[PDB]
């Protein structure tokens, strides 16, 4: 991998992790949240 | 006779949070956030990590009996200790520098 | 809805459409069906695609990086280290989460905005040879067929050949 | 920037999935069609699969026995076949376009090959050809195996100018096999001991043999 | 489906000259929309030129389109060493998108003659019962007839044939033809005879060898 | 205005209505008043409510903290305190200040955008039943009494009922 | 565009008009000119000079600084240095990209607003007393010249005044 942390490896093709703090590697940047989805689409009506 | 306008809509479930809204059930999504990892440390640019088991890096430069030194790896990108190594010095003492002998050490060409 | 397309005075998508993301509802003489708008649907992919791509491609500044190491005769510099440390994460978080709460925003006017522009197209072509409904829908005041209407999707729509048609059509209700 | 999956050999009746995975590193924005080629003969276009929204469309000469499916996330494209015959042994090709429609084509796969004949996969058999009476030809005959391919090391490498290896052929049998050939002169017959190195991978038969003159 | 045509299905032509392949569409093509593509031995394809005239991108002058309605027609210039290969064109202007069938570009070369051998089958051969008699034609230019004969005695359907690709060098072909019996039918006869008819010979130049010779 | 409502074609606001943001001007035969919209506006403030929420609680990551702790002969490790410190400040400073100018554009143009819509809303309704001003107004060609404009601010407004009267109406005036 | 101006229904842009951003172009009796509306620009210059001038001016917050200063028996240290300047680095540089990115999308759009809003103005003063095109133009019923004109640049258009002259020649066409 291109970078790698305690719990396990991670791929880095997007720019951010929550996986560990401690890192060796380019890594992305480690950030403290569990969602940053991204809207494409638009309002879906039912 | 008629033309009317209109825009897509499917069976999407996936909700985004906007800055005016929050919970928007939305058409389609992308992930931004890296959420899983293999769990099995691998290499770094074909670079073989120095695994140290039962051993910290005092007692492998010296012949620590208890852990072996037939790491004859001449290579390395990162050590990889354990929390707290069984085997970090038989005869109890010091080492000086100790810490910055590890960080010398931590990545080797040759 | 920013430009009063999605929300606004066009309730509700048609879900009967899976071509694009924009388009048409035809009900003349012949049948009825949904026909959808591929170029205008293709510019806002190509859009989209693009803002995901900057969002990710701009970030390439990441080079190496470690963990943790002193001792506990240095508790100071460590401390210094955590400052840091914590630091930034609590920068890229913040800079993370609102960024996408602000691209999602206009994101999703930019999808009204081109709807609206699609409805204002059609518009602009027949100016009183239809009728303005206010569902976002056109009453035509002459007869058009199915080879009539690609006129309107293409945006080749005579004006002058369906003129006199409409106009004299208006008179008649008007008493 | 476009990847398949690897060969597979599949009996007639059993079906078939094949995976181009285009890249892309988000969501896909372009349409993947499908296009095989049966040996030999040209091009027969299949089915295209538009991206955003997963609908496809096919060729109504397959439509009933064919499905291409779509996987958002990777932006991986799918491709099922149904009821497979003898003639349906092909090479398959993804190819993209460059939006989503899906209309002309730009960037395309590398392949697939399937093979569908219900055959073992038995080691070919290499026997010891003579030459019969300036330049002669002498070689390797190569038959009764399966599947490809066969390549052929003359020598370790040693000789390989002028040799010409022929494409193989279906046997009435159901086994391909072929044949292969150097030209060399009657200054070096008999005096340098020429010997082959057939391969074939799927079942690692590695037997070397010896050529002479009777 | 609207079927194309291609033409002509080979063309010989010589490095320097003009190549004008046609396409002819059973039906108007919708809006010009048609696409040439060229593909090399073991490679996938490459696209050429979509819409009819637009050359893509990385791509010499040299190649050109035109046409409109049901007549397209595709240009090369001066012809080089990389060009020699299949072209397809297709249209993608209505489901189902269908392809040309072929039309190939060779090599135009000075007619020369086959070296013709003949290879009886090897005694190791024999042992696992049956018998493969081989005939090779080495290095000529340009279609061949190969018919076998047993105990003078004209044969027909026991026998397959392979042809090489174009050579690098001098731009020939290459020429194996397989004769398969069954042990009981090969000690049966004597006489083992393989007749060759080509351009470039003034008369049918035959090989042969009796059974059990030297 | 981007969208032309406020600094454009409405120049000014109703000082007397005091209900909501944004609203009516009724003048019929029984009288005058103000009359806000509190559906449009109630929108508004759940929008602007939850920008200010966002803005405040997206930042939840902050954890402890401290102050200086080197003596005159670590002046090196003191210098590189104040690095990294002044370096957050000039960061969150910047970020802070720009969040604010660009959050307080979209803000203002969000009402802008709301305008426009309702005044649109009240277009669509009434299309040849009243005569566009330019100063954001409608007057009518027929008598619409106080129990008829609450049809128009409800939505519920019928198009036959008063065709025939503004219709022909229409030609005593072009003369 | 966002607001369907300058991408949208005004296909292209008048090369000829040297004078402001948004404009006029006449072909009436007298001859055929350009005129660009200096107001619309300028509020539009004032704003977006007004942009670039924030985005400069609230980062005034810097100070001294300095490189790097330790022996190679504090290499820890030195690394720890790195890791804040490099980390730094990256969000400058990151916010820095991006802003220029986001601003430069609404500046954009920006320009579309005010050209879609002078459009909108001449479009209200003069309701049926012209034609909308829908190349962005207006077929005048009457007959309106260079003095008559720059009532409608000024935005002092009587409607009263040619109404009766547009009116009446709506019947004769149809
Ligand atoms: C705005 O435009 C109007 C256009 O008419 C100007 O009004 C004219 O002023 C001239 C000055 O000589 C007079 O001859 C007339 O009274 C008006 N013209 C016509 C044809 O009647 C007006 O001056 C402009 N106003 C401002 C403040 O710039
Ligand atoms: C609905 O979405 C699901 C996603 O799991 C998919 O399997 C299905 O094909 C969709 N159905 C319809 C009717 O569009
Ligand atoms: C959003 O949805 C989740 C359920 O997936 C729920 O727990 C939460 O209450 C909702 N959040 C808000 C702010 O309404």
């Amino acid at each position: 991998t291109k970078c790698q942390t305690p719990m396990g490896a991670i791929n880095s093709s997007m720019p951010f992790h929550n996986i560990h703090p401690l890192t060796i590697g380019e890594c992305p940047k480690y950030v403290k949240s569990n969602r940053l989805v991204l809207a494409t689409g638009l309002r879906n009506s039912p | 006779d008629q033309i009317c306008i209109g825009y897509h809509a499917n069976n999407s479930t996936e909700q985004v949070d906007t800055i005016m809204e929050k919970n928007v059930t939305v058409t389609h999504a992308q992930d931004i956030l890296e959420k899983k990892h293999n769990g099995k440390l691998c290499d770094l640019d074909g670079v073989k990590p120095l695994i140290l088991r039962d051993c910290s890096v005092a007692g492998w430069l010296l012949g620590n009996p208890m852990c072996d030194e037939f790491i004859n790896v001449p290579e390395w990108s990162y050590i990889v200790e354990k929390a707290n190594p069984v085997n970090d010095l038989c005869y109890p003492g010091d080492f000086n520098d100790y810490e910055e002998l590890k960080h010398l050490l931590s990545r080797i060409n040759h | 809805g920013l430009f009063g397309a999605i929300a606004g005075f066009i309730e509700g998508g048609w879900q009967g459409m899976v071509d694009g993301w924009y388009g048409y509802h035809h009900s003349n003489e012949q049948g009825s069906g949904y026909a959808a708008d591929k170029e205008s649907t293709q510019k806002a992919i190509d859009g989209v695609t693009n803002k995901v791509n900057s969002i990710i491609d701009k970030m390439n500044t990441q080079f190496e990086a470690v963990g943790r190491e002193f001792n506990n005769l240095e508790r100071r510099i460590e401390n210094l280290n955590k400052k840091m440390e914590d630091g930034f994460l609590d920068v890229w978080t913040y800079n993370a989460e609102l960024l996408v709460l602000m691209e999602n925003e206009r994101t999703l006017d930019f999808h009204d905005s081109n709807v609206k522009n699609l409805y204002d197209k059609v518009r602009l072509q027949l100016r009183d040879n239809a009728k303005e409904l206010g569902n976002g829908c056109f009453e035509f005041y002459h007869k058009c067929d199915n080879e009539c209407m690609e006129s309107v999707r293409n945006g080749t729509y005579d004006y002058p050949q369906y003129s006199e048609e409409a106009r004299l059509k208006r008179e008649e209700i008007s008493s | 920037q476009l990847v398949q999956s690897g060969a597979e050999v599949k009996k007639p009746g059993s079906s078939v999935k094949v995976s181009c995975r285009a890249s892309g590193g988000i969501f896909r924005s372009n349409a993947i069609s499908w296009v095989r080629q049966a040996p030999g003969q040209g091009l027969e276009w299949m089915g295209n699969i538009i991206a955003v929204f997963g609908t496809a469309n096919y060729a109504q000469k397959f439509q009933g026995r064919v499905t291409i499916t779509a996987d958002e996330s990777t932006s991986t494209a799918y491709m099922e076949l149904s009821s497979l015959r003898s003639e349906d042994t092909a090479v398959y090709y993804c190819a993209r376009g460059p939006y989503y429609y899906g209309n002309s084509h730009d960037f395309w796969g590398q392949g697939t090959m399937v093979t569908v004949s219900s055959a073992s996969t038995k080691g070919p058999s290499v026997f010891p050809l003579a030459p019969s009476s300036g330049t002669a030809a002498l070689g390797c005959l190569v038959k009764d195996y399966f599947p490809e391919p066969v390549t052929v090391s003359w020598n370790s490498g040693a000789l390989t100018s002028g040799v010409h290896t022929f494409p193989a052929v279906l046997q009435s049998s159901g086994l391909y096999s072929l044949s292969s050939v150097v030209t060399v002169p009657s200054s070096s017959l008999g005096t340098q001991t020429y010997i082959c190195n057939v391969n074939h991978k799927p079942s690692n038969t590695k037997v070397d043999k010896k050529v002479e003159p009777k | 489906e609207i079927v194309l045509t291609q033409s002509p299905g080979t063309l010989s032509l010589s490095p320097g000259e003009r190549a004008t392949l046609s396409c002819r569409a059973s039906q108007s093509v919708s809006s010009n929309y048609l696409a040439w593509f060229q593909q090399k031995p073991g490679q996938a394809p490459r696209l050429l030129i979509y819409g009819a005239s637009n050359r893509a991108t990385g791509i010499p002058d040299r190649f050109s389109g035109s046409g409109s309605g049901t007549d397209f027609t595709l240009a090369i210039s001066r012809l080089e060493p990389e060009d020699f290969a299949v072209y397809y064109c297709q249209q993608y202007g209505t489901s189902p998108r269908t392809f040309g069938q072929g039309t190939k570009v060779e090599i135009k070369r000075t007619v020369a003659a086959p070296s013709v051998f003949i290879f009886p089958p090897s005694d190791e051969q024999l042992k696992s019962g049956t018998a493969s008699v081989v005939c090779l034609l080495n290095n000529f230019y340009p279609e061949a007839k190969v018919q076998w004969k047993v105990d003078n005695a004209l044969q027909s359907g026991n026998s397959q044939e392979s042809v090489t690709e174009q050579d690098s060098k001098d731009s020939t072909y290459s020429l194996s033809s397989t004769l398969t019996l069954s042990k009981a039918d090969y000690e049966k006869h004597k006489v083992y005879a393989c007749e060759v008819t080509h351009q470039g010979l003034s008369s049918p130049v035959t090989k042969s060898f009796n059974r059990g010779e030297c």
